[PDB]
């Protein structure tokens, strides 16, 4: 025989708990590589970006790596 | 079911071999006894509401956790709250009830969002049968008051919280209550009533103030949804002949697709209407009804005319063949009726809270072709007939054609 049905309280503050967001932390770790593909992306022009970031890229990393021939540089 | 007695509350309990029990608590607080038009309504529609130890929310979520059931209902004569769950979540329901009966805060807001509007939807979805509209405006008519009062709460007189808490600190007594369970071991339940319900009121036996009293007459209630008509008799002697009576007069079909070969089925034929004879025992006086209803009053109107030959034809002969047919179609509704925990705890409850001892479906005496004419014939001849129409009342037939 059973006198009290069998239960806890999950702490939970506004609405959210432990269980649920645990379910949710990969999707803000997917949300977070897209933003930062996006910005990346955003800022692939700026020098500084392929200078400290894009150029040390492995392989890849050449395709930054472009010189003006100091015939056809003004300045 | 052993009858027994747990700190004064009476206890009836049957073991079984299933793993759903029912417990039904049983209380002496149906209509008749209302002190107000639909009280007794009210006090079963705030069942299971806020508790001092347990909110109508709390509750709810724990039961659905148990994964238990719960079922209300008002009667002329009792309130009946029935659980179904588990056999072993036994304790945790005994002391629902318990809480129920000793701890209800009966709160002015809860009236009025809560209970009132479930109890006001509840009839609505009730009368939308124009036939249970005919037969309680035939108890109106029969009875007046006591037996006549309605048994739900109607919007024309509200039902206060003073009113609802008067009744139920009469009602809500050891002395008006019983307990009874189905498939439930019954020394465990007198064991846990006993704890319980301990501290429940004494109290007092509520009655019906004044006596029963019958009257014959006519109700003619205006609807646009459908239409019925009733055409009961007031019984001043109840007798046990009058359920064979009303099972041989018939009226559903016994099989689908067909009319039925039972004379009031038979009195259809042609029409697209429905009939049902009805007997129903309240102690100290009875109701004999047949409610024919349908699209058409003029169909009605006819059917309603072969229905009262068809009672009068009873009085003069009935066939041994016939009076066997209703031996047989009245155990079978005895039968099903104990079988129903609906019915089956109102007739425990019966038993336990009035003192009338039940009649096992294997003992539903045989009557003779003599008995039944007999009170076939009581019937036709009777000074007080009462006749109900619902729906277009201009067209349907008056006591006086019948
Ligand atoms: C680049 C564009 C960015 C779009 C980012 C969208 C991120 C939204 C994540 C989100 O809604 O999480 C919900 C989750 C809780 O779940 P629930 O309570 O809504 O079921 O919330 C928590 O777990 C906190």
């Amino acid at each position: 025989y059973v006198k009290k049905p069998s239960y806890k309280i999950v702490p939970h503050f506004l609405g959210f708990n432990i269980p649920t967001v645990s379910k949710w932390i990969p999707i803000f770790g997917i949300w977070g590589a897209a933003a930062g593909i996006g910005a990346l992306f955003l800022i692939e022009g700026v020098p500084r970006t392929r200078q400290d970031i894009l150029s040390k890229i492995p392989i890849i990393g050449e395709h930054w790596i472009r010189e003006i021939p100091a015939s056809d540089n003004p300045f | 079911f052993s009858t027994a007695e747990a700190a004064g509350v009476k206890v009836a309990a049957q073991d079984g071999q299933s793993p759903i029990s029912d417990l039904s608590v049983v209380l002496r607080g149906g209509s008749r006894y209302a002190t107000v038009p639909g009280v007794s309504h009210i006090l079963e529609k705030f069942a299971f509401q806020n508790t001092v130890p347990k909110s109508a929310l709390r509750f709810v979520r724990e039961l659905e956790l148990f994964g238990g059931k719960l079922y209300t209902h008002t009667t002329r004569e009792h309130i009946v709250l029935r659980t179904q769950f588990l056999k072993q979540d036994l304790p945790y329901f005994v002391d629902a009830f318990a809480n129920v009966l000793k701890e209800t805060k009966f709160q002015q807001f809860e009236l009025t969002e809560r209970v009132a509007p479930v109890a006001e939807l509840d009839l609505l979805k009730r009368e939308s049968d124009p036939a249970f509209t005919a037969l309680e405006a035939a108890h109106e008519v029969a009875f007046r008051t006591g037996l006549g009062n309605s048994v739900y709460a109607q919007g024309y007189s509200p039902v206060t919280l003073e009113d609802v808490k008067e009744f139920a600190r009469q009602v809500y007594a050891k002395q008006n209550v019983a307990v009874v369970g189905n498939n439930v071991v019954p020394a465990d339940l007198q064991q846990l009533v006993g704890t319980a319900f301990a501290d429940l009121q004494e109290g007092s036996k509520v009655t019906q103030a004044g006596t029963t009293t019958l009257h014959g007459g006519e109700a003619r209630v205006r609807t646009s949804t459908g239409n019925a008509l009733t055409i009961a008799l007031p019984i001043a002697e109840p007798k046990p002949v009058y359920h064979a009576l009303a099972s041989f007069l018939g009226g559903p079909a016994s099989m689908p697709w067909s009319v039925g070969a039972s004379p009031l089925a038979q009195a259809t034929v042609g029409t697209h209407t429905s009939v049902k004879a009805t007997y129903h025992n309240y102690g100290d006086a009875g109701l004999f009804a047949i409610t024919i209803k349908g699209d058409s009053p003029a169909e009605i109107s006819q059917v309603a005319h072969k229905a009262v030959q068809a009672l009068k034809d009873t009085g003069a002969e009935v066939t041994e063949e016939q009076a066997a047919r209703a031996y047989a179609k009245s155990k079978f509704a005895a039968a099903e009726a104990f079988e129903n925990p609906d019915s089956s705890a109102s007739v425990i409850g019966m038993e336990l809270l009035s003192g009338v001892s039940r009649i096992a479906p294997e003992n539903v005496q045989k009557f003779t072709p003599a008995e039944l004419s007999e009170a076939a014939a009581q019937l036709s001849a009777s000074a007080k007939p009462v006749v109900a129409a619902v729906g277009q009342v201009h067209a349907l037939p008056f006591a006086d054609e019948l």
